[PDB]
DNA sequence: CTCTGAATCTCTTCCGACGCGCCGCGGGACGTACTGACC
RNA sequence: UCCGCGGCGCG
DNA sequence: GGTCAGTACGTCCTATCGATCTTCGGAAGAGATTCAGAG
C-alpha cells in the first residue's frame, strides 16, 4: 500500500462508523490509483442458417 | 413538503385508514382530474392529499359524499340527455 | 491526508496501529531532517553523522 | 380476474389425469437434430403441448393471427400462443400399475395403515419378491397373507385355482379396491370399544381416522396406485440451447425418458407373450423408475446422471430451501431494485438518504420516459430511451422532478426485524455509494466497513403512501420489541455531547454571569470562555400545565458554558435538569424518550437531528485522540504481580509438602490470581478516573479525568471496563479449548507486548469466539423462522373481547434481588380488574385502563405491589386478538390498531437478539423489613424456635411502604428463630437445614416406640464403628430379606401413661414412617418434645438452546413429579426399583395411582396431604404437566419467566407481550374428553377456536357443551398442525403435509399471511386488512 | 448496480440474479416478514406480483407508469402456476375453488 | 410358569441464518438405412 | 439461456 | 413407381460387482424386543 499521514480525531461525522475521510491531495497524487486489465472475448460460431 | 404524517394520523385515527384515504384522494387528483383543495406548492399528489387530510378537508365521509354528489350529477346529465333525445324524436 | 476515528481503537483493542502511527511519524521525521539537509547542500560529513 | 375463495387438494383419479392431459407421450425423444424441431410424440411434442412460436403452425402452413384456433391438417398443431406450452400437461399410460412412492414410504404408510399390513410386506409384494393373497374359497389361505415363491408353488399344487394370489402393484390395487370402508370402520369401532390395550387403541383410532378421512373426502383408495402418469408441461422443464450446439436438459427429462423406455419395453414384452420372469423384472424396473421420477432417493440409491450426482425429482422441485415455496413464492427477485456500498451522510436529515444519480436514473427510467413524453421532448418510447442513454441535461432535470417526494426503501441483510427496511426521501448525489443517516445505523446494525445496502422503488400510490406513513424513518423512532428509542446518538455524537456537558474545576471564564445561552455561545466562539467553565446563566424553561399550555419560568442556574449552548437546541417543555449534567449515551437516550413522551413525534425528530449535528460538531472541535500515553498503567501493578507470584510459590511449596491436594492447589491458585486481577483492575480504574488540577485559590483538587480513553468509556460512546482493563491492566485468565481456566494468567496488557506464549494462549479464545458466532447465526435464524411460522396468522381483529380474565403481574424477585420492577412489566397494558389503593377499598385505577407513564407513576406513589392485566393468552377473540388484550403498541405508544400483524412482530422481537445470547443452609436478609411466611404450617420446639411442616413454604420481606422485595424458599423441617409478621434487621441471618439431610419431625411431646422394626428382615441394629454408639439402619428393597417387603418400619407416639397419641385436630394416631436408607438415633420408648426432629437420610444449560427448548416444549431429561389430584397419600408394594403411590381424594370416589422409580428422592411422606400441582419429587418441571395441572396462566408464566431469565441475563430487553403471543400460538389445540351434544369425537384433536364456537352455539341452543383439555404443542409441531396446509407445506416437511392433505382432501381458506403471500394477494393485515373485511362482507351478502 | 426492467428466468418468470446478468435484488422471506410487520400490504403485493412474476401485471404497470398512472392491476404470480403444475405432476389434484 | 401391556431400544427421516461478488469445470449428438404416404 | 458442482471472498 | 420425409437402430464402450465421491449431531416417530405385573 501507501504511507499516509493520519490524524486520529472525529471530524464532523465523516469518520462515524469505521468511515475514512481522505484528502483531495491523495487523489491528486494518484497514490491509490490502480490499473485494471479486462479480457473481453467475441466468439464467432457456426449457427443454423 | 412533508416529513411526518402524525397530524394526518390524528385526523384519521389509524395509519392504515390514512394510507387508504390518501391513496384514494391522490388517485382522484392524478387520474381523475380533480383539483386540489390546498395550494400545490410543487408537492406531489401523495403529499397534497396528506396536507388536505391534515387540514380536515378530506376524509372517508367527505370523499363518499363527493362521490355521491358526482353520481347524482351524472344521473341527472343522463336524464337530460334522454330528454333531449326524446324532444328531438318528438 | 487521512482522518481516522479514535473510537475504533479502544473497543477493537488493535493498539498496534497507534504505535505504528507513532513510529511512522518518527520514521518520517528522520527523513525530513535528511531532506532539509539535502536541500541545503550540506557537507557529506554532517549527513553521515546524522 | 377469476377470484377464488379457497385452494383444494385431493387425490387424482386416472380419469382426472386424462382430463388434464392434451395427449399421450409415447416416445423418449426430445428434438430432432437435423431440424431443431420436437419429435412426433416425444416429451416436447408440438401437437400435444403447443406451438413452438406464437400463432405459427409447426409446418408453417398457417403463420398469422387470422388463423387463430385452426388445427393444421398436415401436422395437427393448433395455432395459438406459445404460452400454452407452459400450461398444457400430458400423460403416460403405464402398461402396469405403479404404486405412488409418497403413499407407500412417507411415514406412516397410507397403504400400510389402510390395509393394516406391515410396510416391509407391502414392499416385498410391490417389488416382485413375494406374493399376496386376494381371494380365497374353502382354501386354508387367508386374505392379505404373504407367500414366498416356494410357498406359492406349494399352495398352487395343493389347491389349484381355488385361491387368487398376485404380485406387485396390481395385487395391491386389487386389495385396495376390494375393501369396504364402511364395514371396516364399523368393525374397527367395535374392536376399539372391546379392546383394552392403549397401544391397540392408538393403532385402531389412527386407522379409523384414516378410513373416515377417505370416506369423507371422496377419494378412493385405489387412486393411491398410479395407472396414468401425468407429464409436466415442457416450458417448465426447458430444453435450453447452449453454445456449441449442445442442449441443456432438465433432470426431469431424463427421468421421464427412463420411465417411457421402461414402459414401452414392458408393453412390447406383453405383446410378444414373454415369460413370467422377464415381465416381472421389467415391471419392477418400471416401478423403480416411477419412484425415482416422483421422489428420487426415497427408496434405494438415487439414480444419478453422468455427473454422479442424484437426479432432481419433482419432490426436490417442491421441497427444501431451493424449492418453489421458499425460493420462488415466499421470496422473489424484484425489479426496480439496486444495491451499493453505504457511506455516512452526516448532513442528512432523518427522513432522507443519499442516492447515487446513476442508480436513480436506472431505477426511475419508466417515470423519466413518461415525463419526457408528457413534455413533448420524446415522441416515442425509443426516442425517450435514446435520450436517457445519452444522459442529456433535460433528462437530469426530469430525474430531479420525479424523485422529489418519491420515497425509496433501503434494506440491509440480514433483515432481523422490521427496521431492517426503512423508507427515505432520496437526495441525488454524485458518486456510486449510498449515503445513510448516522442515526438509523443502529436499527440497521450497519457500519461502514464495507456494507452494501439494497434500494427498492415503490411504484403505486398506495406503496408510496405506505412508505411515507408506515415505513419512513421518522415513524420508527421507538423499538417495537421494547418501546425504548431505537434511533439513539452514538460514537462521535455521544462523545461530543459528553465533552460539551462536562465541567472543569478551573477554566477560562469561570464565575462569569451570563445573560443567556446566546452569550455563552458568543463567549465560546470568541475564545473568552471554555465549554467547561462553571458559570451562572439565566435560563428560561417551560412546563406544560394541567391544561397543556406551556408556562415559562426564568432563573439563574449554575451550569457550564457547553450546557447552555446545548440548551439552545432543546425543545420548549423540557426541564433544564435534562441537560445540566454530563450527558452519556443513557442520558441522551432518556432525554429523547422524555421528549417523545412529553412533546410528541415532530419535536423529537427535530431534536434528534440537532443532537446529531451538535455532537458531531463539538466532537470535531474537541480534537479527541487516542495516544499511547492515554493507556496509563498503574505503578502498583508490578508489586501486585510479585505478591501473586509469591503466593503461588507458597502454594506450590505447600503442595510439594503434601498438605494440599492437586485440585485444591488448582482452585487456590485460580482464586489468588483472580484476586490479583481484581486488584490490578481497581488500581487502573482508580488512577484513570481521577486527575488533579489547581483551582482558583491555588489549591490542588481532584476531578473526573479528561483522559481520552476514560472519556470514551465513561460516556458510553465506545469501550467498556473490560476492554480498558485489557488495554491498561492484565488481560487476565484464559480458558483452554476444553473450557478449563489456565493456571497462569496473561499478566501483560496490550500497551505492553504479549509474549509469544501469551498470544498463543489468547488465540484459543479468539478462534472459539469466531466459530461460535458462525454456528450461532444459523441457530438463531432457524429459531426465528420457526417463531415466524408459528405466529404469522395472529392479527389484531377486534377492539375489545370483553374478557375480565387476565394475568397477575408482580415484580420479578430472585434471591433478595429485584430483577425486574413492576413498572416495566405493567407499562402499556390494560387493567383486567380495578386496582384498589393499598389498605383501602377505594378504586385507585379503574378497570380497562391503558397504564401509561402517569398511571405507572401513580401506582409507584401508592406502592401497589401487584396488578392484574389483560393478556393475549386470555383473549376470547376467535382467530385473532383484541386491541385491549394486547395493549400498547410499543413502537407508537398508543393502543394497538386493528389489522396489526402482532405475530410477526413478536417473532422478530424474540429472534433478533438471538445472536447475542451465549451458546457454548444459610439465608441472610439484605434489607431492614418485616418477615412473612406463605404456604406454611408451623410448630414450636422446646427451645422456643420454629419448625415448618410444609414443603412449599416461602419467606418474604415487606417494607413499611407495603412493598415486598425479597423471596426465598424454606425447606421442610427448617428451623427459624423469627415468627410470622416479626421485624428483622439488615444483615440478620436465620436459616437451619442440611441440604444433604432430609428431616422427620414430630408434632407433640411423648415417648416413641417402634413397630415392624425387626433385625435383618427390615432393619439392622448395631453399635456403629464410626462412633461406638447404638444405631438403627433401614435396609432397601434390594438389601432386606424378601419376606420383610410388606413390613414397613414405623415410629409411634404414646403419652406418659402409654396411651396412643392422636394428631391434634384429627382422629388419626400419631404415626411416622421411615423410608429406605433412613437412620433413627432414638431407641424404643425414649422421650421427645413437641416439634422434635430426628432423621439422618442421604440426599445448568442455558442460552439460545434454552430458549429453543422452552419454545419447543421439550420435556426435561429427569422431569419433576407432580401430584395429579388433591388428597391423602399412601404407598404400595415395590419391585425392582419401582414404587406405587396412591392418592385418595377427600371426596372423590376414584383414588389416583402412580408409579415412581424409587431412585428418585421422594419428597412427600406416606401420611402427608397433597394438592394438585404439588411437587412429589423435585426436578425440572415439564411444561405439559404445568399446563394440565395448574392451568394456562401457570404455563405462560413459567415460559415467560424462563425466557426472560435468559434474555435478562444476557442484557436484552424484550416485552412479555411477544412471549405471550408465542405461547398463545402454542396453546391452539385441544382434545375432547366428553363430546356432549357436539359432533366432535372423544380423543380427537381440534382447534380450540372451533370447539369454543361449537360450545357457544350449543349453549345458545341449551345443549350440553363438549368438555376439553388443552395441548401445549411446540412451535414446530404447532406450525405443522395448522389448518392451512399451504402454510405448513411452506414451512417444513412438504412431503408429509402434502400427502396427509391429499388423503384427507383438505380445503385451504387462505386466512393467514403466508397463504396470501403465496397466492399474491393483499395480506389480511395492515392496509390490506380492510380489503379482506370487504371480502367477508361480500361472501356474507352472497 | 441498479435495474428497472430486464431479462426474466424461463421457468420462474422472475427477474434474473446478479449484476453480470443485470438482475434484480432478492426480496427474501425476511424482507417479506419486515413488510408484514408494518401494514405494507400494497408494497408487498407489488413486490410479489407486479415487480417479479406477473407478466400482464408488469407490462400494464410499465405502461401505466409511462402514462402517468401509478396504479397496479395485480394477477396470479406465474411461480404459483408452476407450483400447481408440479403438484399435479405428482398425481395430486390441487385446484382453485370458486374461480 | 405364561401371557399381555408398557417401557425401552433400535432404525430411519428431517432440519440445519440471510444477502452479494468472482473464478473454474461439466452436462447426448450425429449418421445411415429402411418404410410409408403422397403425387 | 438453464442447471449442477467445486473453489474463493465480503457484509 | 418414384421421391421425400419421417422413423428406427447403431456407435461412442464397457463386463465385475471394487468406483467411489464414502463416515455429523440432535430431535421426533415408528417398529421391534424385553421386563414387570397379573392371572
Ligand atoms: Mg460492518
Ligand atoms: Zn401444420
Ligand atoms: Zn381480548
Amino acid at each position: 500500500g501507501q504511507n499516509m499521514r493520519v490524524a486520529f480525531m472525529p471530524w464532523n461525522g465523516y469518520n462515524f462508523e469505521d468511515s475514512i475521510l481522505v484528502s483531495e491531495r491523495v487523489v491528486q497524487e494518484d497514490r491509490f490509483t490502480t490499473i485494471h486489465i479486462q479480457e473481453l472475448a467475441c466468439v464467432s460460431r457456426d449457427t443454423k442458417l | 413538503a412533508r416529513v411526518t404524517v402524525q397530524d394526518a394520523v390524528e385526523k384519521i385515527g389509524n395509519r392504515f385508514d390514512l394510507v387508504l384515504v390518501a391513496a384514494r384522494r391522490a388517485r382522484q387528483m392524478q387520474v381523475g382530474g380533480k383539483d386540489p383543495l390546498v395550494p400545490e406548492e410543487n408537492d406531489k399528489t401523495t403529499v397534497i392529499a396528506l396536507r388536505e387530510i391534515e387540514e380536515g378537508l378530506i376524509n372517508n365521509q367527505i370523499l363518499d359524499v363527493r362521490e355521491r354528489q358526482e353520481q347524482q350529477e351524472q344521473e341527472a346529465a343522463e336524464l337530460q340527455a334522454v330528454t333531449a333525445i326524446a324532444e328531438g324524436r318528438r | 491526508d487521512i482522518v481516522l476515528n479514535p473510537l475504533g481503537v479502544p473497543s477493537r483493542m488493535n493498539i498496534g496501529q497507534i504505535l505504528e502511527t507513532h513510529l511512522g511519524m518518527a520514521a518520517k521525521g528522520i527523513g525530513d531532517k535528511i531532506n532539509a539537509m539535502l536541500k541545503q547542500q550540506q557537507e557529506v560529513a554532517k549527513l553521515r553523522e546524522f | 380476474t377469476e377470484e377464488f375463495d379457497a385452494i383444494k387438494i385431493a387425490l387424482a383419479s386416472p380419469d382426472m389425469i386424462r382430463s388434464w392431459s392434451f395427449g399421450e407421450v409415447k416416445k423418449p425423444e426430445t428434438i430432432n437434430y437435423r431440424t431443431f424441431k420436437p419429435e412426433r410424440d416425444g416429451l416436447f411434442c408440438a401437437r400435444i403441448f403447443g406451438p413452438v412460436k406464437d400463432y405459427e403452425c409447426l409446418c408453417g402452413k398457417y403463420k398469422r393471427l387470422k388463423h387463430r384456433g385452426v388445427i393444421c391438417e398436415k401436422c395437427g398443431v393448433e395455432v395459438t400462443q406459445t404460452k400454452v406450452r407452459r400450461e398444457r400437461m400430458g400423460h403416460i399410460e403405464l402398461a402396469s400399475p405403479t404404486a405412488h412412492i409418497w403413499f407407500l414410504k412417507s411415514l406412516p404408510s397410507r397403504i400400510g395403515l389402510l390395509l393394516d399390513m406391515p410396510l416391509r410386506d407391502i414392499e416385498r409384494v410391490l417389488y416382485f419378491e413375494s406374493y399376496v393373497v386376494i381371494e380365497g374359497g374353502m382354501t386354508n389361505l387367508e386374505r392379505q397373507q404373504i407367500l414366498t415363491e416356494e410357498q406359492y408353488l406349494d399352495a398352487l399344487e395343493e389347491f389349484g385355482d381355488e385361491f387368487d394370489a398376485k404380485m406387485g402393484a396390481e395385487a395391491i390395487q386389487a386389495l385396495l379396491k376390494s375393501m369396504d370402508l364402511e364395514q371396516e370402520c364399523e368393525q374397527l369401532r367395535e374392536e376399539l370399544n372391546e379392546t383394552n390395550s392403549e397401544t391397540k387403541r392408538k393403532k385402531l383410532t389412527k386407522r379409523i381416522k384414516l378410513l373416515e378421512a377417505f370416506v369423507q373426502s371422496g377419494n378412493k383408495p385405489e387412486w393411491m396406485i398410479l395407472t396414468v402418469l401425468p407429464v409436466l408441461p415442457p416450458d417448465l422443464r426447458p430444453l435450453v440451447p447452449l453454445d456449441g450446439g449442445r442442449f441443456a436438459t432438465s433432470d426431469l427429462n431424463d427421468l421421464y425418458r427412463r420411465v417411457i423406455n421402461r414402459n414401452n419395453r414392458l408393453k412390447r414384452l406383453l405383446d410378444l407373450a414373454a415369460p413370467d420372469i422377464i415381465v416381472r423384472n421389467e415391471k419392477r424396473m418400471l416401478q423403480e423408475a416411477v419412484d425415482a421420477l416422483l421422489d428420487n432417493g426415497r427408496r434405494g440409491r438415487a439414480i444419478t446422471g453422468s455427473n454422479k450426482r442424484p437426479l432432481k425429482s419433482l419432490a426436490d422441485m417442491i421441497k427444501g430451501k431451493q424449492g418453489r415455496f421458499r425460493q420462488n413464492l415466499l421470496g422473489k427477485r424484484v425489479d426496480y431494485s439496486g444495491r451499493s456500498v453505504i457511506t455516512v451522510g452526516p448532513y442528512l436529515r432523518l427522513h432522507q438518504c443519499g442516492l447515487p444519480k446513476k442508480m436513480a436514473l436506472e431505477l426511475f427510467k419508466p417515470f423519466i420516459y413518461g415525463k419526457l413524453e408528457l413534455r413533448g421532448l420524446a415522441t416515442t418510447i425509443k426516442a425517450a430511451k435514446k435520450m436517457v442513454e445519452r444522459e442529456e441535461a433535460v433528462v437530469w432535470d426530469i430525474l430531479d422532478e420525479v424523485i422529489r417526494e418519491h420515497p425509496v426503501l433501503l434494506n440491509r441483510a440480514p433483515t432481523l426485524h422490521r427496521l431492517g427496511i426503512q423508507a427515505f426521501e432520496p437526495v441525488l448525489i454524485e458518486g456510486k455509494a449510498i449515503q445513510l443517516h448516522p442515526l438509523v445505523c443502529a436499527a440497521y446494525n450497519a457500519d461502514f466497513d464495507g456494507d452494501q445496502m439494497a434500494v427498492h422503488v415503490p411504484l403505486t400510490l398506495e406503496a408510496q403512501l405506505e412508505a411515507r406513513a408506515l415505513m419512513m424513518s421518522t415513524n420508527n423512532i421507538l423499538s417495537p420489541a421494547n418501546g425504548e428509542p431505537i434511533i439513539v446518538p452514538s460514537q462521535d455524537v455521544v462523545l461530543g455531547l459528553y465533552y460539551m456537558t462536562r465541567d472543569c474545576v478551573n477554566a477560562k471564564g469561570e464565575g462569569m454571569v451570563l445573560t443567556g445561552p446566546k452569550e455563552a455561545e458568543r463567549l465560546y466562539r470568541s475564545g473568552l470562555a471554555s465549554l467547561h467553565a462553571r458559570v451562572k446563566v439565566r435560563i428560561t424553561e417551560y412546563e406544560k400545565d394541567a391544561n397543556g399550555e406551556l408556562v415559562a419560568k426564568t432563573s439563574l442556574k449554575d451550569t457550564t458554558v457547553g450546557r447552555a449552548i446545548l440548551w439552545m437546541i432543546v425543545p420548549k417543555g423540557l426541564p433544564y435538569s435534562i441537560v445540566n449534567q454530563a450527558l452519556g449515551k443513557k442520558a441522551i437516550s432518556k432525554m429523547l424518550n422524555t421528549c417523545y413522551r412529553i412533546l410528541g413525534l415532530k419535536p423529537t425528530v427535530i431534536f434528534a437531528d440537532q443532537i446529531m449535528y451538535t455532537g458531531f460538531a463539538y466532537a470535531a472541535r474537541s480534537g479527541a485522540s487516542v495516544g499511547i500515553d492515554d493507556m496509563v498503567i498503574p505503578e502498583k501493578k508490578h508489586e501486585i504481580i510479585s505478591e501473586a507470584e509469591a503466593e503461588v510459590a507458597e502454594i506450590q511449596e505447600q503442595f510439594q509438602s503434601g498438605l494440599v491436594t492437586a485440585g485444591e492447589r488448582y482452585n487456590k491458585v485460580i482464586d489468588i490470581w483472580a484476586a490479583a486481577n481484581d486488584r490490578v483492575s481497581k488500581a487502573m480504574m482508580d488512577n484513570l478516573q481521577t486527575e488533579t488540577v489547581i483551582n482558583r485559590d491555588g489549591q490542588e483538587e481532584k476531578q473526573v479525568s479528561f483522559n481520552s480513553i476514560y472519556m470514551m468509556a465513561d460516556s458510553g460512546a465506545r469501550g467498556s471496563a473490560a476492554q480498558i482493563r485489557q488495554l491498561a491492566g492484565m488481560r487476565g485468565l484464559m480458558a483452554k479449548p476444553d473450557g478449563s481456566i489456565i493456571e497462569t494468567p496473561i499478566t501483560a496488557n496490550f500497551r505492553e507486548g504479549l509474549n509469544v506464549l501469551q498470544y498463543f494462549i489468547s488465540t484459543h479464545g479468539a478462534r472459539k469466539g469466531l466459530a461460535d458466532t458462525a454456528l450461532k447465526t444459523a441457530n438463531s435464524g432457524y429459531l426465528t423462522r420457526r417463531l415466524v411460522d408459528v405466529a404469522q396468522d395472529l392479527v389484531v381483529t377486534e377492539d375489545d373481547c370483553g374478557t375480565h380474565e387476565g394475568i397477575m403481574m408482580t415484580p420479578v424477585i430472585e434471591g433478595g434481588d429485584v430483577k425486574e420492577p413492576l413498572r416495566d412489566r405493567v407499562l402499556g397494558r390494560v387493567t383486567a380488574e380495578d386496582v384498589l389503593k393499598p389498605g383501602t377499598a377505594d378504586i385507585l385505577v379503574p378497570r380497562n385502563t391503558l397504564l401509561h407513564e402517569q398511571w405507572c407513576d401513580l401506582l409507584e406513589e401508592n406502592s401497589v405491589d401487584a396488578v392484574k392485566v389483560r393478556s393475549v393468552v386470555s383473549c376470547d377473540t376467535d382467530f385473532g386478538v383484541c386491541a385491549h388484550c394486547y395493549g400498547r403498541d410499543l413502537a407508537r405508544g398508543h393502543i394497538i390498531n386493528k389489522g396489526e400483524a402482532i405475530g410477526v412482530i413478536a417473532a422478530q422481537s424474540i429472534g433478533e437478539p438471538g445472536t447475542q445470547l451465549t451458546m457454548r443452609s444459610s439465608i441472610q436478609v439484605k434489607n431492614k423489613g418485616s418477615i412473612k411466611l406463605s404456604n406454611v404450617k408451623s410448630v414450636v420446639n422446646s427451645s422456643g424456635k420454629l419448625v415448618i411442616t410444609s414443603r412449599n413454604t416461602e419467606l418474604k420481606l415487606i417494607d413499611e411502604f407495603g412493598r415486598t422485595k425479597e423471596s426465598y424458599k424454606v425447606p421442610y423441617g427448617a428451623v427459624l428463630a423469627k415468627g410470622d409478621g416479626e421485624q428483622v434487621a439488615g444483615g440478620e441471618t436465620v436459616a437451619n437445614w442440611d441440604p444433604h439431610t432430609m428431616p422427620v419431625i414430630t408434632e407433640v411431646s411423648g415417648f416413641v416406640r417402634f413397630t415392624d422394626m425387626i433385625d435383618g428382615q427390615t432393619i439392622t441394629r448395631q453399635t456403629d464403628e464410626l462412633t461406638g454408639l447404638s444405631s438403627l439402619v433401614v435396609l432397601d428393597s434390594a438389601e432386606r430379606t424378601a419376606g420383610g417387603k410388606d413390613l414397613r418400619p414405623a415410629l409411634k407416639i404414646v403419652d406418659a401413661q402409654g396411651n396412643d397419641v392422636l394428631i391434634p385436630g384429627t382422629d388419626m394416631p400419631a404415626q411416622y414412617f421411615l423410608p429406605g436408607k433412613a437412620i433413627v438415633q432414638l431407641e424404643d420408648g425414649v422421650q421427645i418434645s413437641s416439634g422434635d426432629t430426628l432423621a439422618r437420610i442421604p440426599q445448568i444449560t442455558g442460552g439460545l438452546p434454552r430458549v429453543a427448548d422452552l419454545f419447543e416444549a421439550r420435556r426435561p431429561k429427569e422431569p419433576a413429579i407432580l401430584a395429579e389430584i388433591s388428597g391423602i397419600v399412601s404407598f404400595g408394594k415395590e419391585t425392582k426399583g419401582k414404587r406405587r403411590l396412591v392418592i385418595t381424594p377427600v371426596d372423590g370416589s376414584d383414588p389416583y395411582e402412580e408409579m415412581i422409580p424409587k431412585w428418585r428422592q421422594l419428597n412427600v411422606f406416606e401420611g402427608e396431604r397433597v394438592e394438585r400441582g404439588d411437587v412429589i419429587s423435585d426436578g425440572p418441571e415439564a411444561p405439559h404437566d404445568i399446563l394440565r395441572l395448574r392451568g394456562v396462566h401457570a404455563v405462560t408464566r413459567y415460559i415467560v419467566n424462563e425466557v426472560q431469565d435468559v434474555y435478562r441475563l444476557q442484557g436484552v430487553k424484550i416485552n412479555d407481550k411477544h412471549i405471550e403471543v408465542i405461547v398463545r400460538q402454542m396453546l391452539r389445540k385441544a382434545t375432547i374428553v366428553n363430546a356432549g351434544s357436539s359432533d366432535f369425537l372423544e380423543g380427537e384433536q381440534v382447534e380450540y377456536s372451533r370447539v369454543k364456537i361449537a360450545n357457544r352455539e350449543l349453549e345458545a341452543n341449551g345443549k350440553v357443551g363438549a368438555t376439553y383439555s388443552r395441548d401445549l404443542l411446540g412451535i414446530t409441531k404447532a406450525s405443522l398442525a395448522t389448518e392451512s396446509f399451504i402454510s405448513a407445506a411452506s414451512f417444513q416437511e412438504t412431503t408429509r403435509v402434502l400427502t396427509e392433505a391429499a388423503v384427507a382432501g383438505k380445503r385451504d381458506e387462505l386466512r393467514g399471511l403466508k397463504e396470501n403471500v403465496i397466492v399474491g394477494r393483499l395480506i389480511p393485515a395492515g392496509t390490506g386488512y380492510a380489503y379482506h373485511q370487504d371480502r367477508m362482507r361480500r361472501r356474507a351478502a352472497g | 448496480h441498479a435495474r428497472s426492467t430486464g431479462s426474466y428466468s424461463l421457468v420462474t418468470q422472475q427477474p434474473l440474479g446478479g449484476k453480470a446478468q443485470f438482475g434484480g435484488q432478492r426480496f427474501g422471506e425476511m424482507e417479506v416478514w419486515a413488510l408484514e410487520a408494518y401494514g405494507a400490504a400494497y408494497t408487498l403485493q407489488e413486490m410479489l406480483t407486479v415487480k417479479s412474476d406477473d407478466v400482464n401485471g408488469r407490462t400494464k404497470m410499465y405502461k401505466n407508469i409511462v402514462d402517468g398512472n401509478h396504479q397496479m392491476e395485480p394477477g396470479m404470480p406465474e411461480s404459483f402456476n408452476v407450483l400447481l403444475k408440479e403438484i399435479r405432476s405428482l398425481g395430486i389434484n390441487i385446484e382453485l375453488e370458486d374461480e
